[PDB]
């Protein structure tokens, strides 16, 4: 049976942004080894 | 009639709860924010079980054989039970029934209480305290009709409460519940009133939020003070009106649905 | 008719593919081992799109802008296109249409081929290569009916291929496809065949499994480009197509 | 559908849970030892 959703269980959890972040984080940290 | 004893979780238990929610982060977020498939729900049941286990004793995730009497270090529940009988002394003479939803812990508790000179022993289909595995509840119900003149009941864990309440007819005796503060036990307590469509979602959500009291010394102090108070209370004819413990704080504001 | 050009992924791409699958591990495992709900499927779409983006170019995940010439460093697709037209020389006189499913990369590609004195330009509506965005395909179709006498087609990415192939009628000139080995592009290629219900599960499963060298990458790509150029010069003979087909990935299927 | 193979060979949700929870238990033991010495 259907429910009304008030709130997130894990407030800081954001699946989409975490992906964006980690992929970009990897990219720039690869550029570190380009310098090094 | 049914009274709650709020006991704090150890640093270990909190870490484990934090690790658990983290490991289930995707699954919890999915389940708690919309309709989910059968297999998601299956995985949430494992989350709930694990949370129950941590709330029973963290050493359920110890791989190795350990020396009984290692255990009260990380369980406010074990310490509570120790300090209760310590301050209850040989004067008091009512027979306790304790329900616990784990065979290993039943054995460890039973053996550890004996170790501290407490007349405790396992139930099976007169002592200072019976230790009963919640699986073997169908037998004890018969004997919880005769000794209502003098038989008090302790639920070590909420899982045992859930199990025993549903199977057996409602018990005519004093019921004490050991409920860990901030655990799934606390969450189940606050949403007991419902058991509707949003029950699972809410208890998971609250636990998730809480895991996204203080240190060892302070826990021990609080546990003893709670134990002294309850013992004192039992000595004085178990007055409903002079129950000394505050109730568990309400977590309904941390709900995620309905 | 469609001739595939398998190109190797850079170290960066493989890392990003490894990170991607790791980030989606629970979701991939759930999706690919049993029935799943609408919302799982929706999240899988994001995994698939990320995989395409990595296969297009890793710099789609660059936070800041950057100047051309930096891009070929990490894309064998860019390198391939440089070496093709380098070795193709001013002798060859047939016009290429490259299709790509990203505006930024289309601009970047054109401005880098212009950098290496290759007669390339963005398609608005004759030069050496027209860099066309896949969204703007419905226009090119009309003009891929008149120049079949002399117009070859390169698909930079599989999205570009799928979008243009359907939206337009059957292109009856030469079709080249740039496909990254072991990427989601490879996977889609292998499971195209069926057009059925185990499709998503298989491409995700295969890519998940495969994601669980600099100078040599440069060499191979150079060799491939030289071979294709040589092949184009000699009147694009069917029986002498120099590149091996993409290896079959059916053995890595997770379902059906 | 019929599911003949796992997409991520080394991945096991249910098993990794036991592992990580047990792994945390032993981390605490080390911390407990370190406290007792120092």
């Amino acid at each position: 049976i259907e429910l009304e959703y008030k709130r997130k269980p894990i407030p800081d959890y954001d699946f989409m942004k975490g992906l964006e972040t980690t992929l970009q984080e990897l990219y720039v940290e690869h550029q570190s080894k380009k310098r090094r | 009639s049914v009274l709650d004893i709020g006991l704090p979780m150890s640093a270990l238990q909190r870490k484990m709860m934090h690790r658990l929610v983290q490991y289930f982060a995707f699954c919890i977020d999915h389940f708690c924010t919309g309709p989910s498939d059968s297999r998601i729900q299956e995985k949430i049941r494992l989350f709930i079980q694990s949370a129950h286990n941590i709330a029973k004793h963290p050493s359920l995730y110890d791989t190795e054989v350990r020396n009984f009497s290692s255990y009260a270090e990380n369980s406010s529940k074990f310490l509570f039970l120790q300090e209760l009988f310590k301050n209850l002394s040989p004067s008091y003479s009512k027979t306790f029934f304790l329900f616990i939803s784990n065979q290993f812990l039943a054995n460890t508790l039973t053996q550890w209480l004996k170790s501290q000179n407490i007349d405790a022993e396992l139930w099976a289909e007169h002592p200072a305290i019976w230790i009963c595995v919640s699986k073997k509840a169908p037998s004890a119900s018969h004997f919880l009709q005769s000794c209502p003149d003098l038989s008090a009941t302790i639920f070590y864990d909420i899982e045992a409460y859930m199990s025993v309440t549903s199977s057996l007819p409602s018990i005519q005796s004093l019921v004490l519940r050991l409920i860990h503060l901030g655990s799934i036990e606390h969450a189940i307590k606050c949403f007991q009133s419902s058991y509707n469509a949003s029950f699972l979602v809410n208890i998971v959500g609250v636990v998730a939020t809480l895991s996204s009291s203080e240190s060892h010394s302070s826990i021990t102090e609080k546990t003893r003070d709670i134990a002294k108070n309850v013992a004192t209370w039992l000595k004085n004819g178990e007055n409903f009106s002079s129950w000394p413990l505050p109730p568990l704080m309400d977590l309904a504001s941390l709900s995620v649905a309905e």
